[PDB]
C-alpha cells in the first residue's frame, strides 16, 4: 500500500529536521516495555528497546497513541515511545493472551458459567492506587548528596560544602546550585485534587507548610528546562526513602567514611561542642549503611580529597555525554 | 654496636631471597609435602 | 624401626603387624601406646593401602600413606574425586622428578583397582562386624531388660 | 584522609588577632604558603 | 595489598557509572614463605 510508505517517507522527513531541536520534556517508566516489537508503530525498525527505571526525552509532537522520543544512553537515536494511553491499551493486550482474566475459572468448568465480563474485568475497577504508567520528572536530576550522619551539624556540612565548592569551580557556566532550606519530603501527589489551594481558606494545611514545600516542586523543574544541570542543599532529608517516592527522583550521592571508628574520632577532632550531639550523631549513621547500596546512584566509599573529587567529576561528565 | 649491628643482621634475615628455583610456579603444594614425599623417594631399610 | 621389626627387611611386612607397629610409635606419625581402638582404625581407613598376594605391605607404599594422611595431601573426602587428585598428584611427581621410574611411580602411587583388597577394606569390615556384634549384643540385651517386667 | 577533607573546606568557608580583620586574613594566607613545596 | 584491592573494587564500581558512555609481585623471601606456611598450619587447628 502507498499509504503507509508515504506516512513513513513524512515520519522519516519530520524526524531529520528535528534532529536539531530543543527537547521538550521528559517521562517516567514503570513497565518493562519494549517499544520496537509493537506492529502498531508508525515506523518500523526506530523502536526502542527500554527497560524499567530508565529515562525517555519526548521532543516533538506526533499524535495520542505514538511521540517521537530519545533516551539518555550514549549514543542511542531518535526513537518512538507509545503515549500513556497507548501503554494502558497495551497492558490490557497483556493479561488478554491468558485463558482467563476475570473471575470465571476455567478449572474444568466450560460451557456452564459463561460469565460475561463485569465492570470488574475492565481497568474502571482496582482505582484504589492506580499508579499511572507515566510519571512527571524534571528533564535532569537534580543533585542531592546524603551526609554520612546527619545533616546541619559541623562534622556533616563540611562533607558537602567542599564538594559544593568543586562542582562550582570546576563545572562554572553550566551547573546552577540551589538551597532548599525548607522542607522537602512532603512531595504528595494522590492525597487530594487541591490541599490548601488558596491562604485565605485559614484551613489546617493552608496555613501550613504544605503550600511552600509545594512550591518548591515546580522550581526544580523550572531549573531543569533550561538545559543547566541543579543540586539540592536539603538540610532535612537523611534517607534514600524519604525522597524516593516523591515525584523529583533525583541522584543521590553518597558521602561515608569506612567505620564508625573512624566517624567519632572525626567528630572529636571539633571540639566539645559536637560532645553533646555525639550520641545522636551515631545511630543517625548506621542507619544509612543498613540501607542497600542499590538504592544510592553513586557511592563515595573512599578517603582521599581528590580522587572522591574525580569520582563524582566523571560521573555527570557520562550524564553530559549521554544527554547531547 | 649493640642496637644497629643487630638491625643488619635482623634485616638480611627477614628479606633473604630464596636460592634461585627460577620460579616454576606450577606446583601446587610444595611447603613441607616437598620434601616428605622426597623421603619416600629415596628410602633404605636398614639392613643387619 | 621398620628394618628392626623385620631382622631381613625384605621390605614386605604382614597387615596385623601395623596395628602393632603403629602404636609403638609416637604422634603424629605414630599413634602412640595409648590410642583407643576407634581412632586408630579411623586413620587406617584413610591411609587405603592395598595388600598383596602374600598378605605384606611394601615399605615404600607404606611410608606414602602414612605422609599422606599426616600432612593431608590432596586428600579428597571421598568419591570419584580421588582418582582426579592422584593424577593430578602423579603428574606433578613426574614434572618435579622426570627421571623417576614408572613402577617406582605405581608403588608410590598406587593405581586403585576396585577389586583390590586395601588395608582399609580389611579394618572396615572387623569395625563393621564389631559394631553389628554390639548392635546385637545390645539388642539381645534390650530384649531382656524389657521382659522382666 | 577526613581530616584533610574538612581541612580544604574550612579554608574555603573562612575566605587582638580576633579584633584585627586584616589579621584573620593575614593568618589565613600565611597558613597557605607553609605547605608550599618551596 | 589493601590500596591496590581498594584500587580494584574501586574502578569497577566507578565504572558502573561508566557503563553507559563504554599483576605485579617480587619474590617472597625464605622467612616469609616459611612464616606463611606456619600460620596456615597453626590455624588448621583451629
Amino acid at each position: 500500500e502507498s499509504a503507509r510508505r508515504e506516512v513513513e517517507s513524512q515520519a522519516q522527513q519530520q524526524l531529520e529536521r528535528a534532529k536539531h531541536k530543543p527537547v521538550a520534556f521528559a517521562v517516567r517508566t514503570n513497565v518493562s516495555y519494549c517499544g520496537v516489537l509493537d506492529e502498531e508503530c508508525p515506523v518500523q525498525g526506530s523502536g526502542v528497546n527500554f527497560e524499567a527505571k530508565d529515562f525517555l526525552h519526548i521532543k516533538e509532537k506526533y499524535s495520542n497513541d505514538w511521540w517521537i522520543g530519545r533516551l539518555v544512553k550514549e549514543g542511542g537515536d531518535i526513537a518512538f515511545i507509545p503515549s500513556p494511553q497507548r501503554l494502558e491499551s497495551i497492558r490490557l493486550k497483556q493479561e488478554q493472551k491468558a485463558r482467563r482474566s476475570g473471575n470465571p475459572s476455567s478449572l474444568s468448568d466450560i460451557g456452564n458459567r459463561r460469565s460475561p465480563p463485569p465492570s470488574l474485568a475492565k481497568q474502571k475497577q482496582k482505582q484504589a492506587e492506580h499508579v499511572p504508567p507515566y510519571d512527571v520528572v524534571p528533564s535532569m536530576r537534580p543533585v542531592v548528596l546524603v551526609g554520612p550522619s546527619l545533616k546541619g551539624y559541623e562534622v556533616t556540612d563540611m562533607m558537602q560544602k567542599a564538594l559544593f565548592d568543586f562542582l562550582k569551580h570546576r563545572f562554572d557556566g553550566r551547573i546552577s546550585i540551589t538551597r532548599v532550606t525548607a522542607d522537602l519530603s512532603l512531595a504528595k501527589r494522590s492525597v487530594l485534587n487541591n490541599p490548601g489551594k488558596r491562604t485565605i481558606i485559614e484551613r489546617s494545611s493552608a496555613r501550613s507548610s504544605i503550600a511552600e514545600v509545594q512550591s518548591e516542586i515546580e522550581r526544580i523543574f523550572e531549573l531543569a528546562k533550561s538545559l543547566q544541570l541543579v543540586v539540592l542543599d536539603a538540610d532535612t532529608i537523611n534517607h534514600p526513602a524519604q525522597l524516593a517516592k516523591t515525584s523529583l527522583a533525583p541522584i543521590i550521592v553518597f558521602v561515608k567514611v569506612s567505620s564508625p571508628k573512624v566517624l567519632q574520632r572525626l567528630i572529636r577532632s571539633r571540639g566539645k561542642s559536637q560532645m553533646k550531639h555525639l550520641t545522636v550523631q551515631m545511630m543517625a549513621y548506621d542507619k544509612l549503611v543498613q540501607c542497600p547500596p542499590e538504592s544510592f546512584d553513586v557511592i563515595l566509599d573512599e578517603n582521599q580529597l581528590e580522587d572522591a573529587c574525580e569520582h563524582l567529576a566523571e560521573y555527570l561528565e557520562v550524564y553530559w555525554r549521554a544527554t547531547h | 654496636p649493640f642496637f644497629f649491628v643487630n638491625i643488619f643482621v635482623a634485616l638480611i634475615i627477614i628479606t633473604f631471597q630464596e636460592q634461585g628455583d627460577k620460579m616454576m610456579e606450577e606446583y601446587s603444594l610444595e611447603k613441607n609435602e616437598r620434601a616428605c614425599i622426597d623421603f619416600a623417594i629415596s628410602a633404605k631399610p636398614l639392613t643387619r | 624401626v621398620w628394618a628392626e621389626y623385620d631382622p631381613a627387611a625384605w621390605g614386605r611386612m604382614p597387615y596385623l603387624d601395623m596395628y602393632q607397629m603403629l602404636r609403638h610409635m609416637s604422634p603424629p606419625l605414630g599413634l602412640g601406646k595409648k590410642c583407643p581402638a576407634r581412632v586408630a582404625y579411623k586413620r587406617l581407613l584413610r591411609m587405603d593401602l592395598p595388600v598383596a598376594d602374600d598378605n605384606t605391605v611394601h615399605f615404600n607404599s607404606t611410608l606414602m600413606a602414612l605422609i599422606r594422611t599426616a600432612l593431608d595431601i590432596k586428600i579428597a573426602k571421598g568419591g570419584a574425586d580421588k582418582q582426579q587428585m592422584d593424577a593430578e598428584l602423579r603428574k606433578e611427581m613426574m614434572a618435579i622428578w622426570p627421571n623417576l621410574s614408572q613402577k617406582t611411580l605405581d608403588l608410590l602411587v598406587t593405581p586403585h583397582k576396585s577389586t583390590d583388597l586395601t588395608v582399609g577394606k580389611i579394618y572396615a569390615a572387623m569395625m563393621i562386624m564389631e559394631y553389628y556384634r554390639q548392635s546385637k549384643a545390645k539388642k539381645l540385651q534390650a530384649m531382656r531388660e524389657e521382659q522382666d517386667r | 584522609g577526613y581530616m584533610e577533607w574538612i581541612s580544604k573546606a574550612e579554608e574555603v568557608i573562612l575566605a587582638s588577632t580576633f579584633f584585627h580583620k586584616k589579621e584573620r586574613r593575614m593568618r589565613f594566607y600565611i597558613r597557605r604558603m607553609v605547605k608550599t613545596q618551596a | 595489598e589493601e590500596e591496590e584491592a581498594a584500587n580494584q573494587k574501586l574502578a569497577l564500581q566507578k565504572a558502573k557509572e561508566v557503563a553507559e558512555v563504554s599483576n605485579q609481585k617480587p619474590a617472597k623471601s625464605v622467612w616469609e614463605q616459611r612464616t606463611s606456611e606456619m600460620r596456615k598450619q597453626n590455624l588448621l587447628a583451629s
